[PDB]
């Protein structure tokens, strides 16, 4: 058992670590785009915002799938069942 | 005792369930309260939701039953800023005639802002006067409410349920499912567009499923880990020590004004996602 | 002088110097092509 | 038996992980793109949304692969079975 949990635990720093990293490199990217069209076309700012937010769903889509099988890893365990 | 143990005290929640005899009683230790499967309630995370919510549709009904449509007195002004600053919010987003949107996003802002702003109130107070008001000396006992992933995750499953609604309501079942297996990619090819369902709804599934789950982990994780940084900070005046008990005032207030910032910005993105995912379920985006 | 009509000629002091929602691409930057486009329409006043 | 298990939480965590940290920078360089067309060509804004979404699938479909695999070595084991 000692190595399958203590396994896991370096599994779960890697699936919320790595996905951290990817979504503020990502929104620091997109975002950068926002500030820059909000500024090109001050009238456009609310039609650029509903824009964002649509793109955002597509960023962060893989990401929160990882932080929900860390979780899922973290309070349950599908390996440990398996010796 | 240990700076373990007070750490360990802080993290339980008051959990009501069915004891090995009796669907009638209250868990005394944390696996106690872990054994009260599924079918259990944290009485703290429901006192202070319910309780926070009716004082606020109360003061906004005290500003509401006698409006003057005239010149304002102190409360109407507030809460007449409140709901023009959020039906500006909603009109720069949605372009349709629904009437739940506009209440809903301000019912939805005022309540995590009261739910969240209990966390400046010192982390002890609260925990101990309901120990000294119960006599117990081991009593659970959690205040903020939006730092336990079962009410942050009702509120947002509550908003997917609503995106389901409207969509079909608007677009019809037919338009449900069209949206989830023919967009974004459509073929006039009948051996393409059914090539291209199992493609379409990878896409389409995966994004809408994120929605509620980022909703509800965004507010915890920044709740949960803004409680932690209070209670860590509290261990370096447990030291009795002079020399620390100053550093960490230094670091409590830091925290407390850098906090207040994001006790504001958590509740306006939340209604913000609240507006734009229940404003995309109304119109074909593609 | 102003052309009013062909029997009338106005003499007249005029000013020179102290003079859609989408952008250019602006190739080259947009402030070397304003400090190039207000010289050509100074002259062009000029000459009409 | 404990060591092909522990390995295998670890593989999940990579698959996932890397394919996050891919989407989300991913994303936000294809979106910050389609903000910045947005905001010069507003008319253009429908017609670039489109091809927007024509490359989100090209963009996600070896990640898409990659979390098919990882779920598959969490529920099911081709592994373990091959000891
Ligand atoms: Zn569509």
């Amino acid at each position: 058992m000692e190595t399958v949990v203590g396994l896991t635990a370096i599994a779960v720093a890697l699936l919320i670590g790595l996905g951290a990293l990817g979504t503020a490199i990502g929104f620091g990217l997109l975002g950068g785009k926002f500030l820059e069209g909000a500024a090109r076309q001050p009238e456009m700012v609310p039609m650029l915002q509903v824009k964002m937010f649509i793109v955002a769903g597509l960023l962060d889509a893989v990401t929160m799938i990882g932080v929900g099988i860390a979780l899922f890893f973290t309070f349950a365990n599908p390996f440990v069942g398996q010796i | 005792e240990t700076a373990s143990g007070y750490i360990q005290h802080h993290l339980q929640n008051l959990t009501f369930g069915r004891l090995p005899n009796g669907d009638w009683g209250f868990a005394h230790t944390a696996e106690q309260a872990k054994e009260m499967g599924f079918w259990a309630f944290h009485v703290d995370t429901l006192g202070w939701s319910v309780l926070l919510g009716v004082v606020f549709l109360f003061i906004f009904r005290l500003a509401a039953k006698k409006a003057t449509s005239g010149q304002p007195g102190g409360l109407q002004n507030f809460v007449e800023v409140m709901v023009e600053f959020v039906d500006t919010s909603v009109k720069d987003t949605f372009h349709g005639r629904n009437p739940l949107i506009a209440p809903l996003a301000l019912t939805v802002f005022v309540w995590i802002f009261l739910l969240n702003l209990i966390d400046l109130v010192p982390v002890d107070y609260l925990p101990m006067l309901a120990a000294k008001i119960t006599g117990d000396e081991h009593l659970f006992f959690r205040a903020v409410a939006t730092t336990d992933p079962n009410a942050t995750l009702g509120l947002s499953i509550s908003v997917f349920a609503l995106i389901v609604f409207y969509s079909i309501k608007v677009k019809g079942i037919g338009g449900f499912l069209g949206e989830l297996t023919l967009h974004p990619f459509s073929s006039k090819n009948i051996v393409v567009q059914i090539l291209l369902i199992p493609v379409n709804f990878l896409l389409e599934f995966v994004t809408l499923i994120a929605k509620p789950v980022s909703l509800a982990l965004r507010l915890f994780g920044n709740m949960y880990a803004g409680e932690l940084i209070f209670i860590l900070i509290a261990v370096m005046f447990g030291s009795g020590m002079f020399l620390l008990s100053a550093l960490g005032v230094a670091l409590n207030w830091a925290w407390a004004v850098f906090h207040i910032l994001i006790i504001t910005l958590q509740a306006f993105i939340f209604m913000m996602l609240t507006i734009v995912y229940l404003s995309m379920a109304h119109e074909d985006n593609h | 002088n102003k052309f009013v009509n062909t029997m009338t000629q106005k003499p007249t002091v005029e000013q020179l110097i102290p003079l859609h929602h989408w952008d250019y691409l602006y190739e080259p930057d947009a402030k070397s092509l304003l400090d190039g486009l207000l010289v050509r329409y100074v002259e062009s006043q000029v000459y009409q």
